[PDB]
């Protein structure tokens, strides 16, 4: 804390003076002050405050030494991660007068025009990649066991008699699992039961709908500590991290073309018999809130573009703007990213490229009107940052006559806890919402969250990490690291998750046409924190794509994970992960 | 301590007019280093430290020529260099504190002790910057793999947290630091790995060897009818795998080093410095020496039987001069196995 | 009025130091001090007016403890040679918690200090 | 100066006024700054400007060590805070009358020198580099045009013991010549294309050898431009041009033939040596620019000497200038060796990088030893003047004025006028050398190369070189990860030589002699770009000969080098006899 080193010196000065005014010869005069009693604003406020600045800044810098060369994760660039907004939950969307319709929803929907707070305002914020929807939603989600005792589920008989489903193309209609996954085996079973599906049999008696192309279900994106583990497993994110939720890979969930052997009036069956060989526990209940039709995520990303009041002098302007220096934006709101500018004098002066674009030696082989961004922090008390930034050759030419430089500025806002939002739809698309759309706000949003910069270890321990350096690893080296480094909402639940791990060791695979110095490792552990065979596969699944990545600087490296499920269990997954050549 | 003036200023009080303070305050911490009064914890507890009589001098750096250390009031620092030492000192005293001292009189001589409370704690950390915090060239900090300098400027090779299974602990970066940095490399560095660890010892590396068995569970020298395929495998029952079991020989002349390269001496040093430091699971390293006639014991009891396999060295009973030979083998630096078994379950349908 | 005496003594010491520091003299703070050129003493420019303002400004900047302030300069042309003294009368109020003065009511105490100015030869 | 000092004070004033006061309402529940008002005394005015003036100089000292520890820790992997001396090729000629067993013993030599500038003279470092023999002769050769583009030399001499002196070291007389830029490199390009040398004999004086059982090739390159980068991919213990120079390490094509001369009898040597495969191009002058014995270029090294001075307190800094440094010697070299006469240990000194761990962990019999310097400036007229500081638990307590102190140091000289001269005076190399010599300053001495990396932003890339992985993928790397070592000289020729297009990676399997599968890779570099340099045929040849030796990147790899031009006619491969014993 800033108050931490403050509280050091507030102890320090008094423990100095208690040894002084007691017997030491400044009690020739100040003992006459402290016997009469001097907790003075004359002396004790100002002089303590005078020592407090030097006990803050120089003390805080020399305690940690945040050196300049720690700014080279910038050229590695996952590091936009250092300001993650509030995970606004997946939002919801009803029917709008179902009659021969097919919805088509572009992204960028601002929502929640209602939730102002006490010292808090209304937060507008965006969705990510909104989806054209299809008007139907079955309203009864029932576990039903067979005469052969197998718990099955319900049919698609919602809105088939109203609309032109010969005009509406049904391929890959997702559904993220609803609020029964708070029973935290529901998403575990119901996903891993769909690791073992069987076909379907539906009675509808409506000759309207004969499709194929079964979808991806989901509901992973509730979680956000498992999520950064799957983030840096695709170093390759370099542009897709820029709105940063990356719903492009969808956190792989498949069921193939699932064949309806559909049946006449009365006859049915929706089996998943291989996992459904072991049906639900008695403490696994059913609830009609596995209602999942239009679950679309939003994040807390607000937009604006402030006034171009630039430039005169040198690069030291850092964009404190009255849209943000607006008071309800002063107190809480901040800036996330700065994109796309440099349109003054001509149309092409200093575009926002060269801050990152140059990544090597031929700097004198570079045309003019180039750029760099530097950053800072901001005000004591918040996570504020400020951005001294400038050109590359025209400031070396020193003409401040460049004025009409544009601005593309995105940002978000802080708050105080104990919030509970007010769900509404803020804006409606044109000619598409035949009727409007309600917003249900499926769960509670999370907080802002920030990376641990609080340790020269836990800063430089990633600066090692992204290499082909794995040559010997054991279970102490993994549970300690850097799985903790992907955990910034650090819960006791999480603490029960990470601390399962016990034993890691290596051996060497030698199947061949030709030689094949290969290998493959083994770990899996206790059955409690990450104990459901759903999450025992799911939290596993985030791990494997990490483990494939760091594979080799020489082709003699080859990984396959077998994994001992419980102390009584067995599992292998992988297929041998042959990377193409990586020197 | 009592001992620190008793070592420094009572004995070696001839260089104090010409002493470097950066030198001086270093030799202070070398004087009591065991449980030192560690100056980093100055931010609450200068009480019960008893530091040097530096403050009140108003000096710039290494200007300390004045040296007065009492013994009686449980604190050494009582120094007020009067009318000199105006180190940032600008203006007269304000009104209420002159009235507290009455009237900028000889009572200021008992007030400068309070007044120099800040300049006590400042020149602490001013020194701390210069010697330990951000200067020290990894040469003043000079630790035993403890200094934050070492942990910063060593972890770029990529060993944080990995203190597991390192018997001779991580200090021999000092040659290996540039050579452990070029990736996927190399052959030359192993010669440096010898040259550091023992002088006078010369070596050459051969790029490939006739490695043999690995015995394969299908024998397949009977043909198939149903599934008979040809393309690559031309062999009998044992195969040779050339592919990365490189080979080293050594050259010494002194029997100290020769018995320094017994199993027992410095042989375990290279065995550590490979298998967790520089190679890991890339290769396997086969070892050999070639030296003179014999330096050999007898066949007696419990435990020194094996120079690896070979044992000779009493057949020479007769000859007055000698010849060179090759010595022995040492095994590959290996890490392998099979763990046991076969599996039950599967990955994913996509 | 012991507290008032302490405040007047403090102000007198402060005033003396600032008067002594000629405006430019202090390198660290060139602003500190009052401009009191020998020329001003030699001859009277209606110096009382300007000198009053200069003093007032320096006091405001330099001593925040003072609240109510009134400075009056009496120029004595009569003095000659190394003389031609200027009488500076400073009326003062203390902002301080005691604040015993005219504007800080405190106890009502208008403290004052009188000094004579001289010239350097 | 005082501006950013004052900027520090006024930053801190507003900071402690509002950002450090008003941003703490919970400690505005414990400390007020505004509503209490100013104190009556002049007590605020002193202490703000005192405490902040302290943070001024503390700011300023904080604005030093990022220029220092960054400059020092980035000297541990790389070794590029140095400079380079100047150099030019040496040619020597002994007396031909003293040819009788004229076996060259090149142990102790000198250089020859010249007055320059303010009467300053030179003491370049001599070669102690191996020369087995002086020749018999080189003659005034004429590039003798033939039906197959051939062009011959002539050599030969006889006053001596040639049945016995040539019996010493004809054998691997891997002995070259040197010539100019379009000229010699052309002959390299034909050294990869030599035919049988059917008439293989030197003319004139084979009266006294009479036996040709030994065959001796040649090979040489311009050893200034390219060769730093090839002399830059190595370990951390070698001299810059004192390791690589005198060591026979270079990639020289010493192509050696075996053919018996076919000649009429009575011809003491037939005058064809030069059977080839290509038309020798015209517009190229012919001459005797072909020197048999001429030693390598060599640089300045003095042997600087001074007095050891021992003071307790001197170890913190002392920054000594020796005697003749004050006499106008404008430069030294770094510290070479320290010894002396101690008390318990008579002399114990170990360089700080190769410290063999008393303070480390090996902890046996290799004591406390410091040996460490800087080159830090503050110099009246130069940019480097510093002498060492090394000190640990030795005996400066009881012997403050005595220790093991005796030194070794060499040097150069920097501040010199731009004069390209002759190495004329101090011809006294000839003192071992029972035959006197001749001395030819052969080419131009260069300039000392001390514009290193200049700004800090490039050392960021120099630190990026490790974790940003090997410049052997996509050729944006080999553009970028190419050093500016060539750009230190900044030949725009070389700046045009860095027009390199996408390297394409592959791999393969080669079968061995004894029938084994061996790993191979395949780079596919594309040049693309004409007007690469003067001649593509010259430069790509002499350039691949460089770049293939800089392909030490693993241990069990059969190499791969296939240069592909723009589709302008051809594609040039490279492979060697990479064997279980040795690479080719």
């Amino acid at each position: 804390l800033t108050l931490r080193y403050f509280d050091a010196e507030m102890r320090y000065l008094r423990e100095a003076g208690k040894a002084f005014a007691q017997a030491h010869p400044d009690r020739a005069a100040m003992l006459d002050l402290d016997k009469a009693g001097t907790p003075d604003p004359c002396v004790e406020r100002l002089f303590e405050g005078f020592a407090f600045s030097m006990g803050r800044l120089r003390q805080k810098i020399d305690d940690d030494l945040p050196e300049l060369t720690e700014s080279l994760v910038s050229m590695l660039w996952p590091h936009y991660l250092r300001t993650i907004p509030s995970l606004s939950v997946v939002a919801l969307t009803p029917r709008l007068s179902v009659m021969k319709m097919a919805e088509t929803v572009p992204a960028g929907l601002e929502v929640t025009s209602r939730p102002v707070g006490p010292g808090n305002t209304v937060c507008r914020y965006r969705t990510t990649r909104a989806i054209p929807l299809n008007p139907l939603a079955v309203e009864k989600v029932v576990m039903t066991t067979e005469p052969d005792g197998r718990s099955v589920l319900k049919i698609g008989f919602a809105c088939s008699e109203l609309a032109d489903w010969s005009q509406v193309d049904l391929h890959r209609l997702s559904l993220y699992l609803a609020a029964e996954a708070p029973v935290s085996s529901t998403l575990h079973l119901m996903m891993t039961k769909r690791l073992a599906a069987l076909y379907l049999r539906l009675p509808g008696n409506d000759e309207r709908i004969r499709i194929d192309g079964w979808f991806s279900p989901g509901g992973f994106a509730e979680e956000d500590r498992l999520w950064p583990k799957g983030d840096s497993a695709f170093s390759g994110y370099q542009l897709l991290l820029e709105y940063f939720t990356f719903r492009e890979k969808f956190m792989f969930v498949h069921l193939n073309g699932l064949e309806n052997v559909s049946l006449p009036a009365g006859i049915s069956g929706f089996d998943l018999e291989v996992v459904l060989s072991q049906p639900w526990p008695a403490d696994l209940p059913v609830t009609d809130d596995a209602l999942c039709l239009h679950c679309v995520p939003v994040i807390n990303l607000f937009t604006l573009e402030a006034d171009p009041l630039i430039i005169n002098g040198l690069e030291s302007e850092y964009l404190l703007r009255p849209k943000r220096l607006q008071d309800g934006y002063t107190e809480i709101y901040s800036v996330d990213a700065v994109t796309g500018s440099g349109r003054t004098g001509s149309a092409e002066y200093v575009p926002f490229t060269s801050f990152r674009h140059r990544g090597g030696m031929l700097r004198h082989d570079a045309p003019e009107r180039y750029y760099h961004t530097r950053v800072k922090r901001g005000v004591t008390g918040m996570y504020d940052t400020w951005l001294i930034l400038g050109g590359q050759r025209w400031e070396a030419d020193r003409m401040p006559e460049r004025e009409t430089l544009s601005l593309r500025i995105t940002g978000t806002n802080g708050q105080l806890p104990r919030r509970a939002l007010q769900s509404t739809l803020l804006d409606r698309c044109e000619q598409v919402l035949q009727a409007p759309v309600s917003v249900r706000n499926l769960c509670k949003p999370t907080l802002p969250v920030y990376p641990p910069t609080e340790d020269r270890f836990h800063w430089r321990v990633m600066s090692h990490l992204g290499t082909g350096f794995l040559n010997m690893l054991s279970s102490a080296e993994v549970l300690r690291g850097t799985l903790a480094l992907y955990n910034w909402r650090d819960d006791e639940l999480n603490h029960r998750r990470l601390d399962a791990i016990l034993a890691v060791q290596h051996h060497r695979i030698q199947r061949f046409e030709k030689g094949f110095l290969l290998r493959g490792l083994d770990v899996e552990v206790t059955l409690d924190g990450n104990g459901f065979a759903g999450e025992g596969d799911i939290h596993l699944f985030g791990e494997m794509l990490n483990r494939f990545l760091a594979l080799y600087a020489d082709m003699n490296q080859f990984n396959q994970l077998t994994l001992i499920v419980q102390p009584e269990g067995k599992c292998i997954r992988w297929k041998e992960n042959h990377n193409p050549r990586l020197p | 301590s009592q001992s620190a003036p008793a070592r420094l200023i009572t004995r070696y009080r001839k260089q104090l007019p010409y002493i470097n303070f950066y030198r001086f305050c270093q030799l202070l911490e070398q004087s009591q280093p065991d449980q030192p009064p560690i100056g980093s914890g100055w931010q609450a507890r200068q009480e019960a430290v008893r530091f040097c009589p530096y403050p009140g001098m108003g000096f710039p750096a290494s200007e300390i020529k004045d040296a007065v250390i009492p013994e009686e009031s449980h604190l050494p620092p009582i120094v007020h260099v009067t009318f000199m030492g105006l180190y940032g000192v600008t203006s007269p005293l304000p009104a209420h504190y002159i009235s507290d001292i009455a009237q900028q009189r000889e009572g200021h001589e008992a007030a400068a002790d309070f007044l120099d409370i800040f300049s006590h704690r400042l020149i602490t950390q001013y020194y701390r910057i210069w010697r330990k915090y951000s200067y020290p060239a990894t040469f003043e900090a000079g630790g035993q793999d403890k200094t934050s300098q070492y942990l910063l400027g060593l972890a770029r090779l990529g060993i944080p947290g990995c203190a597991q299974n390192i018997a001779t602990p991580v200090s021999r970066f000092l040659a290996l630091l540039p050579l452990m940095l070029l990736p996927g490399r190399t052959a030359e560095g192993l010669t440096s790995l010898v040259t550091l660890l023992a002088p006078g010892t010369q070596a050459r590396v051969w790029h490939h060897d006739r490695r043999r068995i690995p015995l394969k569970t299908p024998l397949t020298m009977r043909v198939h009818h149903p599934v008979s395929l040809k393309s690559r495998p031309v062999m009998g029952d044992h195969a040779t795998d050339v592919n990365g079991q490189v080979l080293l020989q050594l050259s010494t002349q002194t029997g100290s080093e020769v018995q320094g390269w017994l199993p027992g001496g410095h042989l375990y040093s290279d065995l550590l410095a490979l298998l967790h430091v520089y190679l890991g699971s890339r290769l396997d390293v086969r070892l050999q020496l070639c030296v003179e006639r014999s330096l050999l014991p007898d066949a007696r009891l419990s435990c020194r039987p094996a120079a690896g396999s070979p044992q000779l060295g009493r057949t020479a009973v007769m000859r007055t001069q000698a010849k060179i030979a090759t010595s022995a083998a040492r095994v590959m630096t290996i890490s392998l196995g099979r763990y046991q078994r076969v599996q039950e379950h599967y990955q994913r349908k996509e | 009025v012991g507290e008032e005496e302490q405040v007047i003594l403090s102000v007198l010491d402060n005033m003396q130091r600032i008067l002594n520091t000629r405006a430019g003299s202090l390198k660290h703070l060139p602003d500190y001090g009052l401009p009191d050129i020998t020329t001003i003493l030699q001859g009277m420019p209606g110096t009382a007016h300007q000198l009053m303002r200069v003093l007032s400004d320096v006091l405001l900047k330099y001593e925040p403890r003072i609240k109510r302030v009134d400075v009056t300069m009496q120029e004595q042309t009569q003095p000659g040679e190394l003389h031609y003294v200027i009488d500076a009368e400073l009326k003062d109020a203390g902002l301080v918690r005691y604040g015993t003065t005219f504007i800080p009511e405190g106890r009502v105490l208008l403290r004052h200090l009188k000094q004579q100015r001289y010239v350097q030869t």
